[PDB]
């Protein structure tokens, strides 16, 4: 990743506080690219 | 041709693959639905033909680096030093 464990995503304006765990449970997602640093 | 042929074709090769895994993280979507939907080659394995047949098998670029690598391979079982990350990085290009 690029963050400690737990994250924070703003869902349309509403913030979801998780692990990344629970988003990289599946490894194709767009959460799993939200989770890992890129340009 | 003077500044290490094998190295910046090994930079070009990883750079289209930084960027096909990046144009991989763009469109997911169409690789799961069209790619089936159509009945056609998936567009990563479409992604990696195309390059391999633009650098490749382009007649130029292949016959350069096949004269090369079988220089660098003759050279460095002489006894001399080449570069063998480039060597080893244009094996794995090659499978």
């Amino acid at each position: 990743g690029s963050v400690s464990k737990w994250v924070r995503l703003n869902v349309g304006g509403t913030y979801f506080l998780t692990t990344r765990q629970t988003l990289c449970r599946d490894p194709k997602s767009f959460l799993y690219r939200l989770c890992q640093a890129d340009p | 041709l003077n500044n290490n042929f094998l190295q910046t074709l090994n930079q070009a090769w990883n750079d289209h693959q930084t960027a096909m895994v990046m144009i991989r993280d763009i469109l997911m979507y169409m690789d799961r639905v069209y790619v089936q939907q159509n009945n056609v080659e998936n567009v990563y394995n479409l992604g990696l033909i195309i390059f391999r047949d633009q650098v490749v098998r382009y007649g130029c670029i292949r016959d350069h680096l096949r004269q090369t690598l079988l220089d660098m391979i003759a050279r460095e079982r002489k006894g001399e030093v080449v570069d063998r990350g480039a060597i080893r990085n244009a094996c794995q290009m090659l499978m």
